[PDB]
């Protein structure tokens, strides 16, 4: 049995001619390049330390995904995807504790295509401070997971919810959090 | 050390 | 809203490391939506189709003699080579875990409750949370949430525990983990919340 695996999964995305070049080591990402940027993006500051990655290198591979898909859409007489909704869990990092920061996660898995709309909500309203996102993250069936984070401070008086929306669904999907 | 980039062939455009 | 048709261009280089990098397996796999059309193992040497849509390929590329070469080196030049690169920070990353034991309720002693061995933070995922009550290993009315992956290069789990405890008894969950140097067990005493006495 093997005992680890690094993947190099790129996408290209039409119409949206959305692309994505990441590195995954044992299903967390190493890295992504963020191709508006032309920047390599580690997923742990500490990862850049000593290792480096040529982010023009995706832009090159990106074109011939791109070129790639021109010409599957026609072989396939442009049969399109089939959405898949995702499933979604709302977890914390940590046990909670009144007062003692912590933060939420919103994990959104076994989806596609790789658009997804993804909000976390403060007693209903949308939370645009302190959030944070992942790039689509392969997955061995070739869908895909994300995740959302969102640091807070856990009270008796807030509610939470990660609110995704997806081709796949038929409404937007709510998943709870409040304090027990 | 610099990652290494594996390329991506080209599809035939198998016209 | 934009509910035009999508389509998907996927490509996965895949490395398979066996016993460090004694043996290796580099796949070069090509994808429209999910399905996978056309893949190079290192294990056959040249291109094949998939399905049907990757025929015209798997021909094409492998009458490209350099090209072939530039794939049958790839166990070296690129998943090998790879590994040296990251080995320090994802092969040999080891973080401990944080460990917390509470009941899941506030009940008195005598009746129905749930413990719950909490295991945060650890990397990476392989561990092994058992369940002691008053030395003896607990092995049924055991539930866990699985291994649980925090997107951050981290892991959770919760291992619980169903039981009816008394006063005096002690329980202890233990977890087994590549970063421990020392053995880890937290204890959970049934008279140190004692409701009603």
């Amino acid at each position: 049995k093997e005992e680890h695996v690094i993947i190099q999964a790129e996408f290209y995305l039409n119409p949206d001619q959305s692309g994505e070049f990441m590195f995954d080591f044992d299903g967390d990402e190493i890295f992504h390049v963020d191709m508006a940027k032309k920047e390599t993006v580690w997923r742990l500051e500490e990862f850049g330390r000593f290792a480096s990655f040529e982010a023009q290198g995706a832009l090159a591979n990106i074109a011939v995904d791109k070129a790639n898909l021109e010409i599957m859409t026609k072989r396939s007489n442009y049969t399109p995807i089939t959405n898949v909704p995702p499933e979604v869990t709302v977890l914390t990092n940590s046990p909670v504790e009144l007062r003692e920061p912590n933060v939420l996660i919103c994990f959104i898995d076994k989806f596609t295509p790789p658009v997804v709309n993804v909000t976390w909500l403060r007693n209903g309203k949308p939370v645009t401070t302190g959030v944070s996102e992942t790039v689509f993250l392969p997955r061995e069936d070739h869908l895909f997971r994300k995740f959302h984070y969102l640091p807070f401070l856990p009270s008796t008086e807030d509610v939470y919810d990660c609110r995704v929306e997806h081709w796949g669904l038929d409404e937007p999907l709510l998943k709870h959090w409040e304090f027990d | 050390k610099r990652i290494a980039k594996a390329v991506n062939e080209k599809s035939c455009n198998c016209l | 809203g934009d509910t035009r048709p999508r389509f998907l261009e996927q490509v996965k280089h895949e490395c398979h490391f066996f016993n460090g990098t004694e043996r290796v397996r580099f796949l070069d796999r090509y994808f429209y939506h999910q399905e996978e059309y056309v893949r190079f193992d290192s294990d056959v040497g040249e291109y094949r189709a998939v399905t049907e849509l990757g025929r015209p390929d798997a021909e094409y590329w492998n009458s490209q003699k350099d090209l072939l070469e530039q794939k049958r080196a790839a166990v070296d030049t690129y998943c090998r080579h790879n590994y040296g690169v990251g080995e320090s920070f994802t092969v040999q990353r080891r973080v401990y875990p944080e460990v917390t034991v509470y009941p899941a309720k506030t009940q008195p002693l005598q009746h129905h409750n749930l413990l719950v061995c909490s295991v945060n933070g650890f990397y990476p995922g392989s561990i092994e949370v058992r369940w002691f009550r008053n030395g003896q290993e607990e092995k049924t009315g055991v539930v866990s949430t699985g291994l649980i992956q925090n997107g951050d290069w981290t892991f959770q789990t919760l291992v619980m525990l169903e039981t009816v405890p008394r006063s005096g008894e002690v329980y202890t969950c233990q977890v087994e983990h590549p970063s421990l140097t020392s053995p880890l067990t937290v204890e959970w005493r049934a008279s140190s919340a004692d409701l009603v006495p």
